[PDB]
């Protein structure tokens, strides 16, 4: 009684584990989101802001909230100051703080794992940045790639040994879609999108169907 | 929590809802492709000219924009907020708002200012856009006008305008304007009435070839809205002159 | 909780948001290096002179500063707060605010005083700074002017001014000022218009050689903002004289 | 039941323990901050004020809060009265009371350890002061050096027998960086900053990369 | 909870933040040692005299004090609170406030009376003190003046005054005063201008040899503040007369 | 279950016990404060009011609060009415009611023992008065001397047989500093202050270092 | 909860903090023994006499008392409360309040009526008492006067008064009164000025031998405050007449 | 679980019992207050009103409250209506209700026993009335004498067989002071006061020291 945190903790871990997985990566255009998503309608990755992307895993409703919440917290800053000041680090901490609280206070912790990605402005030589936040309020500054959901071990290493900078898009899709197969099957029945540093404003587009074909490698 | 950025302020940060630098004239025209806005750029507090390069028309989103006339300060913040009200609803709902939505929202935002309105600091906008949900993409361009008490009104006459020189411009167009036309003919008729409004109104003062002051414009179509260039306007107002 | 020192008071100590010692003129010039502010030092409550050594221009942060004209009491506290708002946002966010952020903030603080404004105690600032985020670091110096209802406006003419002798000074500069120039030339044209503002306005009263009352100045560049020395000013105003 | 304090306390102690460490020291220029920070974006040391530094350890979100909270509490006093009156003692006590309360009332105590540092104004002959506040609201006035996080015992004594006043900067970095290695590996992949009493206002700068090299001693 | 006694009331006891007995003149001088305050003692409600022995200058703390002009009622409670604000901040923080702090505080308390101010019941103080943190303990004496809207202002001319006869006293000092001087010479120039103030102002009425009504004074130095003796004043005003 | 008071109580008693000790006494000049305080910055004895001194023991933060709370409750009455009405008995009762309430309702009782001392006005023939309040809201009117902190038994009796009225200051310092040694080592590394009935206002001054030497007896 | 009966109401029962029956003159004298209060008894609402036996001076507590002048209604409830305030603070603290306490409290209660004051319904008291804490029990009597905004003032001249005929009475005393005197001489001088006040003021109307209307009095000394007998006054006023 | 009242109940009884005692009685002058109070500053009997006295036992801070609370509840009525309408019955009930609620809801019951006494106006032939309220909201209308605190049994009967109406004061002091000694030692180190029906207003005076001598019988 006190190490209830041990318990709660497990509850989330287990809930996250027993579910589909996601991989986010750093490449040439900017940042790629590839996550198993059978759903035709409900997403798992979303534009968070001008140069900000978001993708989670766990119970939908729970990260759905955290998603809207972000969308709001961003908009707020942008309006309050200047879109130019909305950052990733900002929505990172924010999520950290929120989840951290939820964990400690809410009746049931949030079975969620979140990834916030920001792809540099529309010019400067700054390399994308990745952020992962755990159900209990933990963040880590990943500069290469990030994986969450289901069983990470296989997919994780399958990448540790499979990652390359300046990775072409078509190729970064492979690297990931492969590792993904290495832990669980891999039809063009998922949702992918990307934060394109080329774009001048939006910077976030989703790779539809007809054009995803020509990216994902077969068995 | 209804996908309204505004409504979020309503409940979590309410502090965001001629003593100071006035308005000007703004015109709206309908046409074959879509619709457009063109507005003067002279801000006048009193009889004194305060600025001659102020942009009065802004692109609200991909397929719409609006020009606001009235207290510059109150009108700026109001459109910006409208913009965000729109963009946020998309990011959240995933799709964008109907055009009739964007309008009803803008109307709410106006209704909100009525307080300040009845104290002199009023503002009124003009909203235009390519209705992606209109049946006949021929007449897909639209114009919405407003009250001070927050009424929403449909153009249904291809053109409209708001501002001090509006009565003028409206009349010029009642003559120099004809339905289905080029996005070159309408951008022409706009700079025109925007010229006549300046003739009979010291508050406006359209195209000034001597100074380099040219009307600001914006055209929305099936491709979206884009801000006309400073070249397509000057070499366009020169043509208008005689 | 949005990194806004202000907004913290808003929710945790709201008590911080010619009967009393008036204003004076302030000028702003753009140039090759960056930008600068120079302003009179005479505070006048009535027709009576209340102080001849009051600094009207302050350095808000590393790469920006502002001058505020209007009721001195209200204008001081307001800029000191703006200062803090900027510094606090940094220490929290780690990075500083865009220039466009600093201004949007400053504007909100002004809009905040609108109540007091409509009661005589109005104050209006003039903001300048070296946009570290500007593409062409040539024209990286900026000038923002304000409303009373809190409008934010871009200079885009290389100079501006606020205060009683503003109309004067603005006119002097319309003649004695030219684009890209020295940070000696502009500081020169500043002390100049500031002299002309004193010619046609008892409320100002620029450089006074006999008393030793010299205009206050501040330049901002790629190195940051620095307050010009009392020497660089006097031996500069003496030059201007004839 | 009542000696829950015992429990809760352990909860903190342990969590702090099982995590990277930090060292703060008094020297010639003023005060040096050396802490193991692999993170490229999320800091562990921060400018708290004009002459004030801050550095903590434990769960990030938790001490991150306490960091912002400080920043604010400082600024407030500075605005309310005069920057000249913001002291380290103030922020010390503050934190003390805050954590003390959390420990007593929050559902889960804060797995945090904090160090507040003030390096005299820009001139007077006053020697820097250091403060340490524990997860349960305990402070101590350390005049020399302070260490927190991970396993302190080794690094602790590794300094008790390694500390020198008027200690050069380059050397102070050694003294510290060394003691750190004597417990756990030591690449120029951490975050180091200093409260330089030479500075007239800010007084807190961070020692970037290209310049850290020439300070940290190899194996 | 920020060591502000005031702020404690703010949240735990808010009920503590010519119809009634007016003001008088108060002077302030800087000098070698420190600085001092001297003020009249005539309280006048209407044209009628209400009291001729009222003390207008108080010792706020060990190394500072102030005099207040305006509604006596309001002015009293205001300085008593100021004193406490300071003492309480000490006992809690262990140390005292900067001089610049004590000042910023006093100004907040003044801004707090702005409401009553605009209703006739206004009050304005004069703060003086030996700045224990001043580099050059030679010019360690300071004088701060105030607005009604709560602005803080630095003397920077060795002397000041507030009250009906201030304009007069200021002018006297503009003549009978010189920098670095004795704590006997300044106390001399103080009883002097305090005399000229009474000459051109029926609301003042300084030194009255016939009645035994002498100006109240207080000097502050590196030793602290002390209230001059009734003797050091009378035998001092007798000297001034002719 | 009900005699939790038993528990809670012990919690406090123990926490108080396992910590340094303090002694307050009645003498010639007025009242003397001697308490073991290694700290160079954080005091344990404070000027509560004009003729009022305060000293405590237990967890810092906890009595620190109660110190400030007093400082305020005093000023309040002084401003509300007249400094001349701020008494020792007022703050005594105060503290008593407060502590008694914490004990009863706070999640953790306050590990504190507090001493309030008032040295009569600046003239009249009234002898000082002393007040001690316990972690559970208990007061006693001590006219001679008072001891709190650590192990009282030794130092307690070491005074019972060692107290003398009109006691000189230099000697009173001995009387106490001695009995302190008789239970726990005694260097001029503590904090001592006094409530000097000579003084017209303040009445509370602290005996610094250079002058304490010549007052504390060696081994 | 600070031993203020008042403050209890403040938080637990707030509803307790010439259209209606006016005031009258009241005098105060200092002397060897202690001090005393004497005041008319005519209540006048308009030019019409409403009552001729109203007691204006009350005994606040064991060693003090005060007379209130202004709206009878408001002045009564106020003194009754002041009394209570004092008694309660004793029963709680065990001891009684300093004299300077009782006064500062009364002031607060006055400062509280300032709202009604600015609305015509103003009241103002005269406080007197034997200062049990005064060094020289010779001049242990004291007189405190008030503002409407709640200022507290020290007599320091042996006498004072409040009300319509106060200017009169104050003047009579300026002549008919001398320091250290009998508690018979003073009570005499009192009934005197109170006669003169009645001469030059229809609103007062002191001793009326024909009707049996005699001034109410109260003396306080090292034994306490006692209300003078109807005999000691009448056979005292008859003596004054010629 | 439900018969917590049994428990709480015992908590008070025991706390009260383990403490000095008090005796209140009816006699000639009006009403006498004798209670064991070694304290030189803190009383246990107080003027509650014009014709009302109050005396209690248990933890200090706890009845002290209820004492102050009465003083106020009384004053209130006297101001709201007329001092002539402040009765003993009012305060009795009041207290009954208060403690009653405390007992039922507060975290810990009030270790308190209280006595409200009213000595008829300044003339009429009405005989005093006495009130006793227990830690659980119980009142009794005692017309003769009342005992509370410590071990009542001995002192209790020591009065049942020792009480006499119209009892002389000097004799009423004995009667009580004796019975007090019969259970627990009896020096003029207590506090005594009396509600004197002779008095016109106050009606409450405390018999100081120099005059108590000649009233209390020796061993």
């Amino acid at each position: 009684a006190e190490q209830i945190m041990r318990d709660r903790s497990e509850l989330a871990r287990k809930g996250i584990a027993r579910g589909r997985s996601v991989v986010v990566l750093t490449f040439r255009d900017g940042v790629l989101f590839v996550a198993e998503n059978p759903s035709t309608a409900l997403h798992k990755v979303s534009e968070l802001y001008d140069r900000l992307g978001f993708a989670a895993v766990g119970k939908y409703n729970e990260f759905e909230n955290l998603r809207r919440a972000g969308i709001v917290h961003a908009d707020m800053r942008g309006y309050s100051y200047d879109r130019r000041d909305v950052t990733g680090r900002s929505l990172a901490n924010a999520y950290a703080q929120t989840l951290g609280t939820i964990f400690t206070e809410q009746p049931k912790p949030y079975e969620v794992e979140i990834c916030v990605a920001e792809v540099g402005r529309v010019g400067s030589p700054k390399a994308p940045q990745l952020y992962r936040i755990t159900y209990d309020g933990s963040i880590v500054d990943e500069q290469h790639f990030v994986v969450m959901g289901g069983t990470t071990e296989p997919i994780a290493t399958a990448m540790r040994e499979s990652y390359r900078a300046d990775l072409d898009l078509e190729a970064a899709v492979g690297i990931a879609v492969n590792a993904l197969r290495q832990g669980g099957v891999d039809v063009a029945s998922l949702e992918v999108a990307v934060l394109d540093q080329s774009r001048p404003r939006r910077a976030f587009r989703r790779i539809a169907g007809t054009a995803l074909e020509q990216l994902v490698p077969a068995e | 929590n209804l996908s309204s950025f505004t409504d979020y302020l309503r409940g979590h940060a309410p502090e965001l809802l001629d003593l100071a630098p006035h308005g000007t004239t703004i015109v709206a025209l309908t046409y074959k492709g879509g619709v457009l806005l063109a507005g003067d750029r002279r801000a006048t507090q009193g009889n004194l000219i305060a600025s001659r390069d102020v942009e009065k028309v802004y692109v609200t989103d991909e397929y719409s924009a609006a020009g606001i006339a009235g207290t510059a300060g109150i009108a700026i913040e109001l459109v910006r907020l409208f913009a965000v009200e729109l963009e946020h609803y998309e990011k959240i709902e995933g799709v964008p708002l109907t055009f009739d939505g964007k309008a009803n929202r803008l109307a709410s935002m106006v209704r909100g200012n009525l307080g300040a309105a009845m104290q002199g600091l009023a503002v009124v906008p003009l909203l235009v856009g390519y209705d992606l949900d209109a049946d006949d993409e021929s007449r897909a361009g639209r114009i919405v006008s407003y009250d001070v008490v927050g009424g929403r009104y449909e153009e249904r006459a291809g053109y409209h305008a708001v501002g001090s020189g509006s009565l003028a411009a409206k009349s010029a167009l009642k003559k120099i304007y004809s339905p289905d036309s080029d996005e070159e003919t309408a951008l022409r008729a706009a700079i025109e009435s925007l010229y006549d409004a300046a003739d009979d109104d010291s508050a406006t003062g359209g195209p000034d070839l001597t100074r380099g002051i040219y009307p600001t414009a914006v055209t929305i179509t099936q491709a979206g809205a884009v801000h006309v260039s400073e070249e397509t306007t000057s070499e366009l107002a020169r043509r208008i002159v005689a």
